[PDB]
RNA sequence: GAAGCUGAGGCCAGUUUGACUGGAGGUGUUCGCCAUCUCCCUCAGUAAAAACUAG
RNA sequence: GAAGCUGAGGCCAGUUUGACUGGAGGUGUUCGCCAUCUCCCUCAGUAAAAACUAG
DNA sequence: CAAGACCAATCTTTACACTTGAGTATTAAAGTTACCTATAGCGCCAAGTGCGCAGTTTTT
DNA sequence: CAAGACCAATCTTTACACTTGAGTATTAAAGTTACCTATAGCGCCAAGTGCGCAGTTTTT
């Protein structure tokens, strides 16, 4: 490595920050100017006050500490490896010997020398700067020597995209002058001179004489060392001069420092603030793509071997970015060599970092990873679910409209992989989330055998929640109490009503709250009824019928290019009252067109439609005993489970409610034939009744409070979520914001 | 925003019910009589408990919770604050090469009541809580202060064991903290501060520490606001130091990381515990002889059953003490993990004695159900 | 060991039967001979640097 | 006045004709009981805050 | 008696050695440095113009 | 015993009063402040869901 830590204590928004386990790349993420900027503030007045240069303290995070620390820390171990052995003797290494590990090798004795040398060791040199509260520095090595040779060892560049500079390459000639160490002080400047104006020379001399005029006329400074190599090598180069203008600028930059750097020590560590500005979004990936060529091209490991293959330890590489693509790419081609950092803000408003788990053991969600799953990175609160209803549901528009504060939470559907190797919990990471899950997900109940039996996730749960098997008492008693009845609802068996359709005395809705109850602690919300289960509840069972009725009323057509002699001839040979199903069924259909058509035949068409409607009533009112009984068949036909969590595939498969089953191929081969296309999951029946719903409430109601209050009346279960998820939204806004 | 209590606020907030009658009867807030506190002893020390009873504890529980909590404080002070520990007390100093430890002598004791009421005096407000009898500031320090019968000479004191005496001590203690911080920063010496124990370290070489000088100046500074250093605890060392059992050591000179480790005398009681656990010997002589811990005759809840009453406490005892043990090595790897600043060796020492651990507490756990 | 400091003597006054201590007063004060107002002789021996020669 | 500090007693060992002091050793060392390796009982009385519940 | 704080330059800036990519006991050559100075009132000598080498205060 | 160094805010920024150009004993109104918060595990009560208020180490 080159870094191995960086610590700040008490600077402008940094209460006490400590930055390690620095990877090749760094990829910065997080809200604008949290603390990045300070980052990079405090790093470059580190470098600054390294080289003695006059630059301005820093501000204080607070007054009441008398003074503020930026400690690093420096991986020598290379460099001591480099210097304690015998072969290189020249100056340059004698000199870091004496001045680096000198003064902390003459105390130790023969044992202890020994054991460093003949040990795996790993050799580290801290330098703390101190500010104190009147401006005054103090270093914890006195020695400028010291402080000059670490600048050295370990230059720290930095490039700005924004105000970047495609005409001003200077601090190319300035890298690429100093990174390879050419010795041009044994090559006289006069030696040189007369060198060179000895071979350029046209006539030998006439040259020299063009420039001795020349010089007696230009009166010049002395050559400069780092003058005469920028000279040397951008003449001996076939050239001097060189959105996607700046692409090529950063991605040369790139180039010539990993190539450079594999021949020396040095190692640079080089800081790129937005290197994604002004560029598409292919061109980012390309050039995130170009840089891990690069690294790969030169990388020498076990297998890859060769000349022109090198064990050089690489340049860490900071880049702060805002776009998900630079990120995707980098987590996609680096794998287990980058690090993403999380910069977000405390309860007194101090910068907090954290370090974001990107590097993932499953190769195939490495090679799916795409913009959607790189997005999440920069969430500030997730809503993970397991189905494409829940997307279609919490994303819709208008619900989103009532409820600004949860449209601030990006809702993700992750499978159990998927949720296993990108959680923030495993990832340590603050960014607040939820996981909502059914309750399906941890018992099932049988109903030949009338028993629930318990899914692995719920023991795994249990195993994750019951850490006190190995720790002393406190006030958890409770929680141990709520498990021992978790371990009881196994052996206990319940009674069913109607062959397995509704529990007799049991409430399901009472183990759902103690479940959320026990597992919010875990981050895991578990919804007692499907989504498709809770927009079809006994509340909303009059507005879903409006729907119908839209659906039937404006949403139908007339299947023939003549109306008039159509509708004529199918109201002459099928009758109104004893033949309603077929004539509808040939009459209207579900079309997205809606021709014109004539007054007599729209209000024939008009007549039917109602005629069939309260038809349609009659008989949900007549087949069905009561209400709850609707509620049942409509969430089955629409893929939903019962209260004994059963679906309709499910009871084919074992053959019970037969006669339920029945009933309900009956009315969908009757009387829901136009809406057998929309009982899928997938059919997106989901929008539009919430967009109906929606706007049939608004047309009632004229109060956004209270339109909210009908929202929540109507869907207790998923307002109920999208409450708790705002609350949850709004405190961690304030753990953020306030 | 600085907080500032005003008369709504403890109307509200703090009094809500436990001083309901004396604000509506405008009858002044009394001082904590003599009856509402209990004298225990412990060796030298006189420890001053109120009662839970006394509306006094709950208004001061929740000055805690809500006042005092609130005032900033100086990053030097890791005691009582939240976030604080005694690690991250010691851990500034693993980069220094010579270390020296003072004391501050009776520390709570010599906190005079006027600079608690000058600390305090800016972040409550100037009003007249009752009347024109009783101020807002002199009722909350009727709630802080006591007066103790053994020493009335003294008058007004906080006390060792209320339930606000460490937090006042920290704030009133801030103006210290700044001026201590401030001169060691200037002699270039890390400075950190856990109560009344005050260490610091030179990281460069040199014989600062050593001196009488820096002794002499540290007493001066204390002598501002009346306190004393207590010259028995003074200790000052070379590369390592071994403070009150946690063992600093920092041999190499520029730019060096020291260890921070547990000496073998830390180690003494739980290594001896399990090995009597591996040895067999019953739960009560484990319990007596090197806990120190064991169940009075006089302390038996119920008389309905004595004998597997007493076995239970004392597998009780025993576990909380384990799971007590384990907590703590548990903190000082966390700390190691997050600072990477103890022995490699000491940290093998920990897995292993961890790993012992858990398998005895596992055997007690198997134990119980036979 | 804390040095305090001064060149060696010859009257006269004050303390001493026989030798040692000072040679304008007032006023104030941090009591320092410190500040401000007014008005003893002899003989040695005396290195260097620096400022200053009103305007 | 410099406090040094500890709860009150009941055997046994060391110093005392009759009462007071300790109840693994080795090694090194800043000599601090400080560090590292190996292997006495009873009875009181026990306030508060803070960290920590491996991974 | 006894001690932490024991100037700022000294020419400066850059920099691998060994056999071409990894390496377990102690600075330096080199380009520029990069340009400096004899002797100020008094004495010797040509002999009154020109050339060579008896204060105060403060430390004390 | 005995002492120089005795936090940082506290709302902040601007600024004449008296009779219109010079003047010989001691801060402040005002615009914005400019927005804050009850109650986190345990107990009471409806009676098992929902609402109100027996550890370690260190200081000691």
């Amino acid at each position: 490595m080159t870094i191995e830590s960086i610590r700040v204590k008490n600077l402008l928004s940094f209460d006490d920050v400590i930055l390690r386990d620095f990877r090749d790349i760094n990829c910065i993420i997080g809200r604008n100017n949290v603390g990045k900027s300070n980052l990079l503030k405090v790093i470059r007045y580190f470098y600054a006050k390294l080289e003695n240069k006059k630059v301005i303290p820093l501000d204080f995070h607070t007054n009441y500490n008398a003074v503020g620390e930026i400690t690093f820390t420096f991986d020598t171990t290379r460099i001591k490896k480099i210097v304690t052995s015998r072969k290189n003797n020249g100056r340059f290494h004698k000199h870091i010997y004496n001045t680096l590990f000198k003064s902390s090798s003459v105390k130790l004795n023969f044992e202890e020398l020994i054991a460093r040398k003949n040990s795996t060791n790993k050799s580290f040199f801290s330098l703390t700067l101190t500010i104190c509260k009147d401006d005054s520095v103090m270093w914890s090595v006195d020695d400028p020597k010291v402080r000059s040779l670490l600048a050295t060892l370990y230059p720290f560049l930095y490039i700005e995209t924004r105000h970047i500079d495609l005409y001003d390459w200077n601090p190319i000639w300035k890298l690429i002058s100093n990174l390879n160490s050419f010795n041009f002080d044994d090559v006289d400047h006069d030696e040189l001179v007369n060198f060179l104006d000895e071979k350029i020379s046209s006539r030998k001399g006439d040259y020299k004489k063009y420039i001795d005029r020349v010089v007696s006329v230009i009166d010049t400074k002395p050559y400069t060392y780092k003058e005469k190599v920028i000279n040397y090598i951008k003449v001996a180069i076939k050239g001097d001069s060189f959105g996607t203008n700046s692409n090529k600028f950063l991605e040369t930059l790139l180039h010539l420092l990993i190539t450079l750097t594999r021949t020396e020590f040095i190692s640079p560590i080089v800081y790129i603030d937005e290197p994604e500005v002004g560029l598409h979004p292919k061109l980012a990936e390309s050039f995130v793509s170009n840089l891990n060529k690069i690294y790969s091209k030169f990388k020498k490991t076990s297998e890859l071997s060769g000349p022109g293959r090198y064990k050089t330890p690489y340049p860490n590489i900071f880049y702060s970015t805002h776009s998900p693509s630079i990120l995707k790419q980098t987590i996609k081609l680096f794998g287990k060599d980058q690090q993403v950092l999380h910069f977000s803000k405390k309860k007194d408003g101090s910068t907090r970092v954290n370090k974001i788990n990107s590097t993932y053991s499953d190769e195939r969600f490495l090679n799916i990873f795409s913009d959607n799953e790189a997005r999440l990175f920069f969430s500030e609160y997730i809503v993970f679910v397991e189905g494409a209803t829940e997307l279609e549901l919490f994303r819709n528009l208008s619900l989103l409209n009532l409820y600004p504060a949860f449209s601030l939470a990006d809702i993700y559907d992750a499978n159990e992989v998927i949720l296993a190797n990108i959680n923030p919990g495993y990832s340590k990471a603050s960014i607040p989330f939820v996981i909502i899950k059914d309750i399906d997900t941890l018992i099932d109940y049988s109903i030949k055998t009338e028993k629930f039996s318990l899914r692995p996730l719920f023991e795994k749960m249990i195993k994750e929640l019951t850490k006190e098997f190995d720790y002393y008492d406190t006030g958890f008693g409770r929680v141990r109490k709520e498990i021992d009845l978790f371990s009881d609802i196994q052996s206990s068996t319940k009674k069913h009503m109607d062959s397995g359709l509704f529990f007799k005395r049991f409430s399901l809705h009472n183990l759902s709250s103690r479940i959320n109850k026990v597992s919010r602690k875990l981050n895991r919300y578990f919804m007692t009824t499907t989504i498709e289960g809770a927009l079809i509840n006994e509340q909303s069972l009059p507005y879903f019928f409006n729907w119908i009725g839209d659906v039937i009323l404006t949403q139908m057509t007339i299947n023939n290019p003549n109306p008039d002699k159509f509708i004529e001839a199918m109201r002459r040979r099928y009758n109104i009252k004893s033949q309603v199903v077929p004539l509808f069924k040939s009459v209207f259909c579900i079309g997205l067109n809606h021709p014109v058509y004539s007054s007599a035949v729209d209000k024939q068409a008009l007549r039917i439609k109602l005629s069939f409607l309260n038809y349609l009533k009659r008989k949900v009112y007549s087949d069905f005993n009561n209400e709850k009984e609707i509620v049942l068949a409509l969430r089955l036909a629409f893929g939903g489970k019962t209260e004994t969590q059963y679906t309709l595939d499910k009871l084919r498969k074992d053959g019970e409610a037969e006669l339920f089953r029945e009933k309900i191929k009956n009315y969908k081969n009757n009387e829901l034939f136009f809406l057998e296309p929309q009982m899928t999951k997938t059919s997106g029946w989901v929008t539009t009744f919430l967009n109906y719903t929606i706007e049939k409430i608004t047309s009632e109601e004229s109060d956004d409070d209270r339109i909210r209050q009908k929202l929540s009346f109507i869907f207790p279960e998923i307002i109920s979520i999208i409450e708790q998820a705002s609350s949850s939204i709004e405190a961690e806004e304030s753990s953020l914001t306030g | 925003k600085m907080i500032l209590v005003d008369k709504v606020f403890y109307e509200k907030i703090l009094s809500v019910e436990s001083f309901k009658e004396n604000i509506i009867t405008q009858s002044a807030i009394p001082k904590i009589s003599n009856k509402e506190v209990r004298l225990i002893s412990s060796g030298s020390k006189i420890f001053y408990a109120i009662n839970n009873t006394s509306p006094h504890s709950h208004v001061q529980l929740r000055l805690n919770r809500f006042f005092l909590s609130h005032i900033p404080l100086n990053s030097a002070a890791k005691a009582f604050v939240r976030g604080g520990s005694y690690l991250k007390y010691l851990e500034p100093h693993i980069y220094g090469s010579s270390y020296c430890r003072l004391d501050i002598s009776s520390f709570f004791n010599n906190i005079s009541f006027d600079d608690v009421k000058q600390s305090l005096s800016p972040y409550i407000k100037d009003e007249y809580l009752i009347g024109t009898e009783q101020k807002l500031i002199d009722a909350i320090l009727n709630s802080v202060g006591y007066e103790s019968p053994i020493r009335k000479d003294k008058g007004m004191i906080i006390p060792m064991g209320f339930r606000t005496s460490p937090a006042i001590s920290n704030i009133v203690f801030r103006k210290m903290d700044l001026l201590i911080q401030d001169f060691c920063a200037k002699k270039g010496v890390i400075y950190s501060r856990y109560a009344d124990d005050m260490l610091f370290s030179n990281p460069r070489e040199s014989k600062l520490l050593m001196s009488d000088y820096f002794i002499d100046e540290i007493s001066s500074l204390l002598s501002i606001m009346g306190f004393n250093i207590n010259q028995s605890k003074y200790i000052s060392r070379e590369k390592e130091i071994s403070i009150n059992g946690y063992v600093i050591e920092n041999k190499g000179g520029n730019g060096s990381i020291g260890t921070i480790r547990l000496s073998k005398s830390k180690l003494n009681t739980v290594l001896k515990v399990t090995h009597a656990l591996a040895q067999n010997i019953p739960y009560k002589n484990i319990c007596n002889k090197y806990i120190k811990v064991r169940l009075k005759e006089k302390n038996i809840k119920y008389e309905s059953k004595k004998d597997e009453f007493e076995k239970k406490y004392y597998r009780d005892q025993l576990i909380n003490y384990l799971g007590g043990y384990r907590s703590y090595l548990i903190s000082l790897v966390k700390f190691h993990s997050e600072y990477k600043c103890v022995n490699s060796d000491f940290i093998i020492q920990i897995n292993g004695i961890l790993n012992d651990i858990q398998n005895h507490i596992q055997k007690i756990k198997k134990n119980r159900r036979l």
